[PDB]
């Protein structure tokens, strides 16, 4: 899930 | 110019849907459509229903003008965006009061407050407000009620890379819970007619205080994994959850609250499709203002390739998946007895709509290979 | 109303006294006298003889007048409070700049900046600057200039108990600090005639903005005993400290710049009682504040009471103390061999500074026994 | 030292 934690920011 | 709220601080109109706050489906959006978008007195309502359920207006002596008055500015200061409005805030502190009242199967219980919809009798259930202080409890329903406060609509990420002054301000730090969390504070401080934690002591105040600070900060998704990765060791430790632990307590209505603010994949198909739904059209708002700033758009946020099904697939199986897993193998999750085998109403929502979103996600992907 | 620097950058009647800036006991206030209280161009100055020792304005193209000007800018944000002021900035620069450049014996050493006062073909001697990035040593740097940028004179406790603006806006977390980041990069990124950066890029820009926010976030007090804590855990590891990764090289930058803050104590006799009379004069006038407030006057701010002995050597006995000698078993701490034993004049100081100390408060109580 | 921890905050 590398999109949604780019978005989290993690 | 204070806000101060209407002159009916209690509507007589919704007193039979407030019957329904029993249940982890609340109809919200139906109490929304009641209660006119225009007021948007959502929030002070079910706060002023959930204060009353617990008593804590006077087993603090809480007065109710300046609480309702309090409320309603907060009420206020939610803007107008399609998902992290005064809608959400209601859903969330909805559901800590759901996760902390309602019975929770084999939790021993141990001043306290319980709520007037759980049976004492029993002994076979157990609640989390039999547990937890009842200040304590207060904290963590005022934190979620302050959780998401002056949302501008924005992520994190988005506001450190455009370097905007609310980033610049918190050092890119926590830059929205710190900016909700300060700004309900300095409401809060701001007139005096929103005092109403009046009649507690200097000491209680700042406890109180540092628990909601605590509570409201923990609401933030970059520190997710640090959160569920500490409570999993405390959990998984012989000694377990101590609830006459300061810290362990606090963890708890962290746990408490960081499940609250994501309990839309939990709930039925109507709720969780509608919640999707704004969060996509914020998304998409966001990724157009990227897009005006020149940018690269982030993912999920593009509105010409819209990717819902895979958003939503990934968010439930890598963020509430393992929360609710955490939260549910702690003990914590509610439930009924089975006849022993316990059956939990959140668990088995949140494994229908996975399924849902695998599935249309593999139709999606068939349909793109037959073209 | 940008503040642009004098139009002369450099100043040639300091040519002289720089060249005292390759011994520890730098006499900072005669530089203040022969430079002017008015002007306050101490630090700008003092900044630019350190930057042209290591060379950081041809290493990434910096430009003189963007830098002179944002310097003079940091100079005047600077308040003239009897401690926390631009002569403590400089302080702290000289003393960064000290610990990174001067030889270390036995550190063993790795684009890479080494300073003009050092001596390469030596190989029993060793320097920070040698094992830390050119980029990670300006940060350490501007963060140093910056750690105390706009003090109000007042530590956290009294901001928080008395519920200022600040602490109000930071949610009582690192109130100080915090301040200090938010508002150099505010005064920073205001103005364009303050970005002597323009020459870096984006993901270069982003890195030592998180290594100066870091590194200034690091000076808080508070959090000094979980510093130490995590520093000696990594050197006590048979792996020990490992230059090659960014994690601990910002250890080490941010154990550099708290023991520099706080470098008073390790000075010569005249520069510490200088100090002490700087901070207790602070310490007097917030502890009248306080009592203006009507709040208990906080302990060693009393000044019908003073009690300067006992605040020394506490101080230099929990906070000084442990962090030297956590530094100096690191094995950074700057040196010479003596013909083989390690002779380290900062040390010697501290351990004088505390003999001297303890002397004082034996003499104070005797002469209380006796009357 | 507990004024000095005071004085700090800890
Ligand atoms: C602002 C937090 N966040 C954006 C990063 C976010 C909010 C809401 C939802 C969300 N998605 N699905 C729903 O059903 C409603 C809520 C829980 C997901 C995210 N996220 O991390 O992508
Ligand atoms: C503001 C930080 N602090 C007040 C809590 C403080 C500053 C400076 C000194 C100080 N004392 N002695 C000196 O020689 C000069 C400096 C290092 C001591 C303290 N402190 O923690 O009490
Ligand atoms: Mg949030
Ligand atoms: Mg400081
Ligand atoms: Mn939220
Ligand atoms: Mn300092």
């Amino acid at each position: 899930a590398e999109n949604l934690y780019q978005i989290i920011g993690i | 110019k204070p806000i101060l709220a209407p002159e009916p601080l209690v509507m007589d109109n919704l007193d039979s849907i407030m019957e329904q706050l029993n249940t982890w489906n609340f109809p919200i959006f139906d109490l929304v459509e009641n209660i006119g978008r225009k007021c948007g007195r959502i929030l002070s309502q079910v706060s002023y229903r959930l204060f009353e359920d617990m008593g804590l207006f006077e087993a603090f002596k809480i007065p109710i003008r300046e609480f309702m008055n309090y409320f309603h500015a907060l009420e206020i200061g939610y803007r107008d965006i399609p998902y992290h409005n005064r809608i959400h805030a209601t859903d969330v502190l909805h559901a800590v009061w759901y996760l902390t009242t309602q019975p929770i199967p084999g939790l021993s219980t141990v001043g306290y407050v319980f709520s007037k919809t759980y049976n004492v009798t029993d002994d076979k259930y157990g609640c989390l407000s039999g547990n937890i202080p009842a200040l304590e409890l207060m904290a963590l329903y005022v934190a979620a009620a302050m959780h998401d406060y002056d949302h501008p609509g924005r992520t994190n990420a988005f506001l450190v890379a455009t370097s905007a002054p609310q980033a610049v301000l918190y050092n890119d730090r926590s830059v929205l819970e710190n900016h909700h969390a300060a700004a309900a504070w300095n409401l809060f401080m701001s007139r005096p007619e929103y005092n109403f934690l009046i009649n507690l002591d200097h000491v209680e105040f700042k406890h109180f205080r540092f628990l909601v600070i605590e509570a409201i900060l923990a609401t933030d998704l970059k520190k997710h994994f640090d959160f569920v990765a500490k409570f999993n060791g405390k959990v998984n430790d012989d000694v377990g959850i101590d609830w006459t632990n300061e810290n362990d307590r606090l963890l708890v209505c962290q746990m408490c609250i960081k499940l609250a603010d994501i309990n839309g994949p939990a709930k039925c198909k109507e709720l969780h499709l509608q919640w999707t739904d704004g969060i996509v059209n914020e998304f998409y708002e966001q990724g157009d203002e990227e897009a005006s700033l020149g940018l690269p758009i982030s993912p999920f946020m593009d509105r010409s390739a819209p990717q819902l099904a895979n958003l939503q697939e990934s968010f439930i199986s890598h963020i509430v998946g393992p929360l609710c897993n955490s939260y549910d193998s702690a003990g914590l999750m509610p439930g009924k007895w089975v006849e022993r085998k316990i059956y939990c109403q959140i668990t088995q929502h949140l494994l229908q709509n996975h399924k849902m979103w695998k599935k249309v996600i593999e139709e999606e992907q068939r349909l793109a290979g037959i073209e």
